């Protein structure tokens, strides 16, 4: 299924498209895995522990 | 045994580095030093994983320096 | 943001390091790239491609009649420096004298073509009748790999490298230091290396 | 007796002045006998010694104009700070 | 050396074509135009928002269905293109039912604004809305903090996203000569021409310590 999510849209098969570094402007050897996570953040601050 | 051992992410750099391979591009030469081996490897004409015959100067502890001839990786020559 | 400089130190006779004033958050990197591979494979200059040494030669490590292997010697060859005027191809002949010592300075010379190494020794003689040997030069750009025949280091720098410290002012605080490593085999300064490889990349910039 | 008692925990262990602390991050940019610090944690850690600083400099005469030049936060405590 | 040759794909995000370069030379400019139109542009943004009704940015207004940080973000969010000066002011006025967009503010002859499909609040009751805006240059990212009145944070970037390409060129040369596109995807207010042209001073002004 999500294969077939991946496959319906312009988008890879295996998730894992080759992406560029910005520092030098070369291509990585391989390709890495590339996704919207859904990432919070917590309650412990910086300034609470500073 | 010392306490400082490289962590996970500089041995897995140098596991990629170290390793070689049967069939890459610009296998098979002879390279004079290191500064040649990193010439080429930095002008993207060498791949890292190559099994390539370099030749290097070390000195002997008891320091009586040599030269010698090693069939080596590009990345173990790096 | 506008830096002051370029500050060169020269601790050794061919080896120098280039400080430049704290750029601006992330000048630093692209200019030390855009620098790096231009002096890398963009400057034009003069090296050996092929050996005609007298004898058999009929492989590469198949002869024999010195101290030293014949790879030895096409290596020792291969990492010496040579400048020319604005002719594209030269022929050289270098010869020796006996049982001796050879140096890079023993080829017979032209007025159109220099060396700039004159203690550099190549291999080591212990038998009389010593052979002679040709040499070839082809005008290059960068690095140029075998595909007699030998590679050839065009570029006249030997290994550049770049770092980014930290440096900052006392009025603002992210800012980037630059710190280029330039090692020139001997035929031109290092300065005047960084200041044809920032002119060819003006020239490059103002083109377009 | 006891961990609670005055053996254990005023004799043994103490709470120490001149000290803090803070979360880590990593560096790779640093080296192995230096490490990182925030600029307002040792400027309050090391107080005294940019205060005795101060006062050798000539800028403040007595510590109170002293410590109002530290709380104004110039860039000359910042220089004191990096001494 | 024959010049940008320009594509014209989107009216919004158009393509400049380069070409012929030497060998090596491709993917440096590339990269290096990539960054510097990434984050070395200057613009214009909108700093401080003055409301007479509206104390701090933490009440509620009455005939507003938003809250006031909707309408700062929606502020956030617009792009305005001015041709001379380096600070403008701007005032709207609307009142009544209806949406308010970027079009209904009042505007200068030098100040260009898009046409706005983007809402910035939701009028419900008879309330009159007299906002006045301020315009300031700059570049990069400057905070609220380092810098009845208002303090909305500015992102002088009119780039949104910069790619690049190194292709190959059929050309009958000594070598192989690449060639590279670019395509600049921007929010309308400035031109991929432009944006070029001062990424190219830039990089002569910072090329210029060197001898």
């Amino acid at each position: 299924e999500i294969k077939r999510m991946l496959e319906l849209a312009d988008l890879p098969q295996s998730g894992q498209t080759q992406l560029y570094d910005g520092r030098t402007g070369e291509a990585f050897d391989r390709k890495t895995t590339v996704g919207y996570m859904h990432y919070l953040k917590l309650n412990h601050l910086v300034d609470d522990k500073m | 045994e010392p306490i400082i051992v490289p962590s996970q992410d500089v041995v897995l750099g140098l596991y990629y580095m170290s390793r070689a391979l049967e069939n890459k591009k610009g296998e098979g030469m002879v390279f004079a030093n290191t500064s040649e081996v990193k010439r080429a490897y930095d002008n993207r004409v060498v791949e890292l994983h190559a099994k390539v015959k370099v030749r290097i100067t070390q000195v002997d502890v008891d320091r009586t320096s040599g030269t010698s001839i090693v069939d080596t990786t590009v990345g173990r020559a790096l | 943001l506008r830096p002051r400089g370029p500050q060169i130190e020269r601790l050794t006779d061919n080896r120098a390091k280039v400080v430049i004033e704290p750029l601006e958050r992330g000048y630093g990197h692209t200019l030390g790239n855009a620098l790096r591979r231009v002096l890398l494979s963009s400057i034009p200059g003069f090296a050996i491609t092929e050996v005609e040494i007298d004898g058999v030669l009929h492989e590469y490590t198949t002869v024999e009649g010195l101290q030293e292997d014949v790879l030895d010697v096409l290596l020792n060859l291969k990492d010496v420096a040579i400048r020319m005027h604005s002719g594209d191809s030269a022929t050289l002949s270098l010869s020796k004298q006996g049982p001796g010592t050879v140096t890079a300075a023993d080829i017979r010379t032209d007025h159109n073509v220099e060396i700039i190494n004159g203690d550099h020794v190549i291999c080591h003689l212990t038998k009389d009748t010593a052979l002679n040997m040709r040499l070839k030069i082809e005008r290059g750009f960068g690095y140029q790999p075998a595909a007699l025949m030998l590679d050839a280091s065009f570029s006249p720098v030997r290994r550049v490298a770049y770092a980014v410290e930290a440096a900052r002012v006392e009025q603002r605080t992210d800012l980037d230091k630059l710190v280029i490593d330039i090692e020139t085999n001997g035929t031109i300064d290092a300065e005047e290396a960084v200041r044809t490889a920032a002119d060819i990349l003006s020239d490059q910039l103002s083109v377009f | 007796k006891g961990k609670q008692g005055r053996f254990r925990q005023n004799l043994l262990g103490k709470r120490v002045d001149y000290s803090g602390r803070s979360v880590i991050t990593v560096g790779p940019y640093l080296k192995l006998h230096q490490c990182g610090l925030p600029k307002k944690m040792a400027l309050e850690l090391f107080k005294p010694f940019v205060f005795a600083k101060l006062q050798r400099r000539g800028l403040a005469t007595t510590i109170k104009a002293a410590k109002k030049l530290v709380e104004r936060e110039e860039a000359e405590v910042w220089d004191i700070l990096e001494e």
